[PDB]
RNA sequence: CCGAGGGUAGGGCCCGUGACUGGGGCGAAGUCGUAACAAGGUAGCUGUACCGGAAGGUGCGGCUGGA
RNA sequence: CCUGGUCCACCCGUGACGCUGAGGCGCGAAAGCGUGGGGAGCAAACCGGAUUAGAUACCCGGGUAGUCCACGCCCUAAACGAUGCGCGCUAGGUCUCUGGGUCUCCUGGGGGCCGAAGCUAACGCGUUAAGCGCGCCGCCUGGGGAGUACGGCCGCAAGGC
RNA sequence: GGAGGAAGAAGCCCUUCGGGGUGUAAACUCCUGAACCCGGGACGAAACCCCCGACGAGGGGACUGACGGUACCGGGGUAAUAGCGCCGGCCAACUCCGUGCCAGCAGCCGCGGUAAUACGGAGGGCGCGAGCGUUACCCGGAUUCACUGGGCGUAAAGGGCGUGUAGGCGGCCUGGGGCGUCCCAUGUGAAAGACCACGGCUCAACCGUGGGGGAGCGUGGGAUACGCUCAGGCUAGACG
RNA sequence: AGCUAGUUGGUGGGGUAAUGGCCCACCAAGGCGACGACGGGUAGCCGGUCUGAGAGGAUGGCCGGCCACAGGGGCACUGA
């Protein structure tokens, strides 16, 4: 019955990439989209589009991996190395603007809901706000 | 030719009717000090020989440590089986704080300012192995957004 | 500011007085997660106007009797016995905790 | 344990046992010798260790170790007690401080003497 | 404090040489020039490869032993820097150098450091007017470290001020050799200092 | 009137101690057997029951961590 | 005869009515206990016969509770997958049980074996996860002392928690 | 105490009887003068009080020091206390002799049974210094109570199995509230300590001045993504 | 692991600088507890202090703020 759909989505992705799949349809949702948007607007994906599997609306989300490789295990590197939910359904995590994390020393991002749209670390810190830390991606 | 410092050497042994035969082990690091290092493990019927083989594989397998100010790009954690290692970058003028294993490996790799913590299994061997894969997985703002092209 | 609180009347069996059950929330000092916790306040009701099951606002009033330092401010919503049912059950479950 | 579980049960603080009830969190304790005997080592050792049961001030009583070589401790000798065990004589868990009360220092000893309470001798 | 006893003996041990002596350590007889081996019955023996500790220690020890300072103060000083902002490497020395008994060595006024001290101590030295006898006294930027009027007339301040005439001196100092009185221009920069010691290692020995 | 406490009486908890008694821990090289580890020389372990100087045995069902 | 769960098909009805679950309650192998039946075979105990240094055993001939039924207790276990339950996601190969279809094929539930990726200290796991995640419950914190002691609750007891 | 001082005294310790070591250390030589001797000697003390003005605003005058003849300044001036810990490994420092599971060491692993760097003395060495060691206790290392930051197939660890009470957790969209949550302003958060700068005592310790911060909590305003709550709709969970 | 008789509330009084079951009469039968009541153990509390990368853990001596006490215990008097 999916306790937390978001943490699901993230995992849907996390599992996809692990074997380098084209796209993956996580059931649709305005908030998921909002999140997804920032994966594309920030470039962890080609992007996403609305779809349907019998009146039932998922989201086609096209991954994005690195260049093939020399040596053994020629499998490419990944754009999304590590994605994991922060605030959880059983331990909501909130932060003032000063507390906001600095993911992977500037190299990564920390998506996070707020009273004025789903920002990110830089995005909120600059916008001058805080809110529910949603997850960390890099 | 690079630096080549010797981490640890041990005498192991096996059994056989009459007594116990032997063997020695050599875990060795290597690095000019420009961002290049290689770990190599060498087993052989004698101390010196083993230490030799050390450097040989050492040079064989080496890695591009993307320095910066003499420290490191980002903070990372890696588990190698039961042994886990934390590498966190420090400001110029701090020191290379670590155990003999991770420090040795870290010196010849260049670094001068790095914070390190040795969690999990502290098996010398395995810590080494761990330290490498850490570096191996180091990124710079460059090769970062180099993957977020499109 | 004379503190105020909002809670249900969970007992109306006193002369001119009601037990108002009152809930509050907060983040846990080390394990984060918001946690629920409540108290009970004994509330002056000089017109016995307030009946059982009513959600109400209370206010930090002058000491009326021992154990009794709050007056019933004003009604918030009549008919809410569903919350009362939660109280009374929690209480009834106690019988099954002794020897 | 789920977060919730910690909000309920919560983690339990360790707390350790005082390896030495020398009493009121005391540096040392004074006492008198009830017995002065000579016990024998454990697992793979062998010898005759000089030990004394002491009647402490705290109505107590414990077997204590006598450091060094030779001594002067009899059935009524006073003494001060230090407290470290002896991985060898099950029983003894305190040491006698040499050079206080009826406890002579170590005779003719010249090396480390803080331990063993011998005065610094003149060279002449 | 300040050790006191056999010195061309750590001049030994440390390997690297030092001039806790001044003149004679220039002789072809520093005992160092003669016995390039550390003291004691052994010295001349197949020396075992030091432990990573052994190194870090020896280094710091070496350095410490140079300014002939107490492990306490050396430590207090180390921390003094550690606390202060910036690269502790340099700063530990910046203050190591501000010591009046060191400034009155480097500013030539004396031959050995262990003589400079005794000088400052006996008050023979001075500062911006008022005399001083505080070896530890940390010299800041812009300070007149003269000699004492009573002390200009000393054979030894003389023979020390002797060869000093014209002899070039630190790029963070100055020496009006005529009027026997130098100034402290600034806080050194790593390079300005030349000493046989990897500052890092010390930093590391106090992170043990 | 209440009231420090004192007295009488009966309960509750905790500490110390007690002929004697139960097992338990440790102790370089004691007496008795051989139970287990190799098919351990009757596969082992197991809950329960009964029995025996002791390990243990046997019954009943069970597990393979046995064949 | 009475009755539980469960799978499939049709997309019909309700409209989130869900997941979990401290305590509570119910069930819970064998042995064991109570009252009353029953009793062929088997068989703790027990008796012999052998073996043996001895043989309170193994093997042999006997043999009583018990093993069976009714009602009531007892509540343990290598109560084992030594793997809590629910949901989503992450290659397939093979044979097997049982449903449904314009049935050399396809799909749904279930029981197995080899195995991607991944996990793993290793052995091994692997869409029946020990992978990747979320929820909620239970549990561990060096060995022996000891599942002992005390207290408590339960039980006829044995004993259990 | 500082500078010089042997291819390097004697004594003592090793020794492959050539030698090696303490060691520039000592002696010795000059210069410096802790101490002590003589002199001079405070800040801390300007008010209360008096005169004029008005007993006021303002002006002037005078008394008072426990420490104390102490600090501090000047002159003379003697080479003038060193001790403790360790040197098997962690962990730095090694050789002789004595000893012989004895005497003893001991935080752990362990050492001692006739050639002991592990006991005991010695020589030497490492370490610190008016201290060095020891015992006791607190935190650390211990990521070994694990929020940060751990685990349960066999290492300790899944409840013998269900049912379900409280509780924890909650699918898709729309709207209202704005409780959590987020931002701004304001009050508060004493001083001392702490941290950053600057000066006072010859430095420092101490000590003065200034600045900058502090979660929390009260108050006023604002935001509405996620959580909550009320209201409306849906069918992918669940039920029939 | 259950607690409670001034116990919870009420009316009227007494009392105080003033609220109040603080106290006294009469009335009703309530009040509290697994969010841990009651009971036992231990402890003065804080600004701070020690330690720690930090989150924490330990701690409350000197100094400052508050409380408590003055051989053990009770009492009231004078009085802002
Ligand atoms: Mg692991
Ligand atoms: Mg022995
Ligand atoms: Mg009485
Ligand atoms: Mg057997
Ligand atoms: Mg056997
Ligand atoms: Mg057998
Ligand atoms: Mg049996
Ligand atoms: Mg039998
Ligand atoms: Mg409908
Ligand atoms: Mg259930
Ligand atoms: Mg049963
Ligand atoms: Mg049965
Ligand atoms: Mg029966
Ligand atoms: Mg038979
Ligand atoms: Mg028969
Ligand atoms: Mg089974
Ligand atoms: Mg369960
Ligand atoms: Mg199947
Ligand atoms: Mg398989
Ligand atoms: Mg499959
Ligand atoms: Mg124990
Ligand atoms: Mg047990
Ligand atoms: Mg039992
Ligand atoms: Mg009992
Ligand atoms: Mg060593
Ligand atoms: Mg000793
Ligand atoms: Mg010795
Ligand atoms: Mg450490
Ligand atoms: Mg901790
Ligand atoms: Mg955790
Ligand atoms: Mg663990
Ligand atoms: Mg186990
Ligand atoms: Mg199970
Ligand atoms: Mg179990
Ligand atoms: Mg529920
Ligand atoms: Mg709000
Ligand atoms: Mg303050
Ligand atoms: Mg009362
Ligand atoms: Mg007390
Ligand atoms: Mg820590
Ligand atoms: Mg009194
Ligand atoms: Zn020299």
């Amino acid at each position: 019955m999916l306790t937390d759909p978001i943490a699901d989505m993230l995992t849907r992705i996390r599992n996809a990439t692990r074997v380098y799949k084209e796209s993956t349809d996580v059931p649709a949702s305005r908030f998921k989209e909002e999140i997804l948007r920032i994966l594309a607007r920030e470039g962890f994906i080609k992007g996403y589009e609305r779809v349907d599997v019998d009146g039932k609306p998922y989201l086609r989300v096209y991954l994005k991996y690195g260049p093939r490789r020399q040596g053994p295990d020629p499998r490419p590197e990944q754009v999304i190395h590590h994605i994991r939910r922060i605030s959880k359904p059983g331990r909501r995590v909130y932060v003032g603007v000063k507390e906001i994390p600095r993911v992977r020393r500037g190299l990564g991002i920390a998506i996070l809901s707020t009273s004025k749209g789903v920002l990110t670390d830089r995005e909120a810190r600059k916008l001058g706000v805080g809110g529910e830390l949603i997850c960390e991606v890099w | 030719d690079f630096e080549e410092k010797m981490i640890l050497i041990r005498r192991t042994a096996r059994m056989q009717a009459g007594g116990r035969r032997f063997r020695f082990g050599a875990l060795v690091v290597v690095g000019d000090r420009q961002g290049r290092v290689g770990l190599g493990f060498g087993k052989a019927p004698e101390v010196p020989l083993a230490v030799q083989k050390a450097g040989y594989y050492a040079r064989r397998n080496m890695v591009e440590v993307p320095l910066q100010n003499g420290t490191i790009p980002h903070e990372i954690e890696v588990e190698f089986g039961a042994s886990k290692i934390v590498l966190k970058p420090a400001a110029p003028g701090t020191g290379v704080i670590a155990g003999a294993v991770p420090r040795a490996i870290l010196e010849l790799a260049g670094v001068t300012d790095i914070l390190t913590k040795e969690l999990g299994s502290r098996n010398p061997i395995n810590i080494a192995y761990a330290t490498m894969e850490a570096l191996r997985q180091l990124r710079t703002k460059a090769d970062v957004e180099r993957l977020r092209k499109g | 500011p004379k503190k105020v609180l909002t809670g249900v009347v969970v007992s109306d069996k006193m002369q001119k007085t009601v037990t108002v059950l009152v809930e509050r929330q907060f983040p846990h000092p080390l394990y984060g997660k918001v946690i629920k916790r409540s108290k009970k306040y004994l509330a002056h009701d000089p017109e016995e106007k307030y009946k059982l099951g009513d959600v109400v606002e209370i206010i930090e009033s002058r000491p009326i009797s021992k154990r009794k330092r709050f007056r019933v401010l004003r009604l918030v919503e009549s008919g809410r016995m569903d919350l009362v049912e939660k109280y009374l059950i929690r209480r009834q479950n106690y019988e099954s905790l002794s020897k | 344990p789920t977060i919730n579980q910690l909000v309920r049960k919560g983690r339990e603080k360790v707390r350790k046992k005082s390896k030495v009830p020398a009493l009121k969190g005391a540096p040392f304790r004074r006492g008198v010798c009830t017995v002065v005997r000579t016990v024998t080592p454990k697992k793979p050792n062998s010898a005759l260790r000089k030990v004394a049961k002491v009647r402490l001030t705290s109505g107590y009583e414990v077997t204590a170790y006598i450091p060094g070589e030779g001594h002067n401790l009899q059935e009524h000798s006073v003494v001060l007690i230090r407290g470290g065990r002896v991985k060898d004589l099950p029983g003894v868990r305190y040491h006698i401080v040499r050079g206080v009360y009826d406890a002579a220092g170590v005779k003719d000893r010249k090396k480390s003497r803080s331990k063993y309470g011998t005065k610094k001798p003149k060279e002449a | 404090g300040r050790y006191i006893g056999p010195v061309c003996r750590l001049c030994r041990r440390e390997g690297v040489k030092l001039y806790l002596k001044g003149e004679r350590c220039y002789s072809p007889k520093c005992a160092m020039e003669r016995r390039p081996y550390p003291p004691g019955q052994h010295g001349q023996k197949r020396a075992r490869r030091p432990s990573d500790y052994a190194v870090r220690l020896r280094e710091k020890q070496k350095l410490r032993r140079i300014y002939g300072i107490s492990e306490r103060q050396f430590r207090n000083l180390f921390e003094e820097a550690s606390k202060k902002k910036g690269v502790t490497g340099s700063v530990f020395l910046g203050l190591l150098e501000s010591r009046l008994d060191n400034v009155v060595y480097r500013l030539g006024f004396a031959v050995s450091r262990r003589q400079a001290r005794q000088l400052v101590r006996h008050g023979h030295i001075t500062v911006n007017g008022r005399r001083v006898d505080l070896p530890s006294y940390r010299v800041r930027p812009g300070d007149e470290i003269a000699v004492a009027e009573k002390s200009r007339n000393l054979e030894l301040i003389r023979q020390n001020l002797e060869a000093m005439k014209g002899r070039k001196v630190g790029p963070w100092l100055s020496l009006d050799v005529e009027g026997m009185k130098g100034k402290f221009l600034r806080l050194p920069d790593r390079e300005d200092l030349a000493l046989p010691v990897n500052e890092q290692l010390v930093i590391e020995f106090y992170s043990r």
